[PDB]
């Protein structure tokens, strides 16, 4: 049995801050038609205390993943990536989402861009040497669930035409005592005659720049882990 | 007269089945650019270094239906959702 893409909410409550709000409707746009967004009414849930309410609501919305968007004092501007495997929580992370360095913030979007037609799937790209370092338990975890998240539905063909636009994961080389910084950002290609056969690429900045400092992880019981990873 | 070769210490890896760049490279974020420009110039290298891995070595499909790459076998391995069967 292949699935089909993992099913993703998108999960916030009423007082949610507007810049982690918009990168929820972006996600939620990235990953259309396989993902649900919903405003929780009632009061707030912290997944670290306890996983049943997030649980409760992947299960009710058929998704796979959780990304929860949240703030307090001690961890303001949170996003909280979450999967599940077997109606259970399998592992989860947090992202710290930094200021820039402008002050600028997040200009207010509903998708990525007027010029990247919604539900493509992304060209993508893990830079930085973590990624590479099968050690670190952080890095391993995180392009496991961003490859995850954003893979959409994986097919053997793909239209060239389709070929548009690209999500860079850089992680920040690591200082021995500082929770590793990872960047997203997305980009349109431009493709322009090089006088090679191969076009010469070209970048736009588009969508929402993303800082995050690395928070609280929730490893999966080595167990379950290996159950999930049955294919 | 426009590089489309990307050279660096280290090779990219692929998973073109994600379509998939791995640039194991060090991050270089000089203190001295601004943090965007100096990300966008990585990701340049990396998505043309993609681009050109895509179109050298899938196969390419011509129809009166348009253009398509075949794409390999997706490499990384991740968890699923349900149990198997």
């Amino acid at each position: 049995l292949i699935e089909g893409a993992k099913r993703v909410l998108l999960l916030h409550g009423s007082k949610c801050p507007t810049p982690l709000h918009t990168v929820l409707k972006v996600f939620h746009s990235l990953t259309t038609p396989h993902s649900v967004l919903f405003h929780k009414k009632n009061e707030n849930i912290h997944p670290f205390e306890s996983t049943e309410s997030l649980e409760f609501l992947a299960n009710k919305n058929d998704c796979g993943m959780v990304i929860f968007g949240s703030s307090n004092k001690k961890r303001p501007n949170c996003l909280t990536i979450a999967r599940i495997f077997d109606s259970k929580v399998l592992d989860m992370a947090e992202l710290l989402l930094l200021p820039d360095a402008n002050g600028e913030g997040i200009p207010e979007m509903n998708r990525l861009s007027m010029h990247v037609a919604i539900g493509l799937r992304p060209l993508m790209l893990f830079s930085g040497s973590a990624w590479d370092d099968t050690t670190s338990t952080t890095h391993t975890m995180l392009k496991s669930m961003l490859v995850d998240l954003f893979k959409g539905e994986t097919s053997d063909k793909i239209d060239v035409e389709g070929l548009q636009y690209a999500l860079m994961v850089g992680a920040e080389e690591p200082t021995a005592g500082l929770a590793p910084i990872i960047h997203l950002r997305w980009y349109k290609i431009v493709t322009k005659r090089s006088g090679h056969k191969l076009p010469r690429v070209e970048l736009e900045e588009i969508g929402p720049k993303l800082d995050f400092k690395v928070g609280r992880i929730q490893e999966a019981p080595r167990d379950v882990m290996k159950e999930a990873m049955k294919q | 007269r426009l590089p489309i070769t990307v050279s660096k210490p280290t090779p990219y890896t692929f998973d073109l089945g994600h379509l998939l760049a791995n640039d194991p490279n060090p991050l270089e974020l000089p203190k001295s650019e601004p943090l965007n420009a100096s990300l966008k110039a990585t990701a340049r290298d990396g998505v043309q270094s993609l681009l050109n891995q895509l179109l050298t070595t899938c196969p390419i499909t011509s129809s009166q239906q348009g253009v398509l790459l075949t794409l390999p076998a997706p490499s990384t391995i991740l968890p699923r959702h349900k149990p198997l069967p």
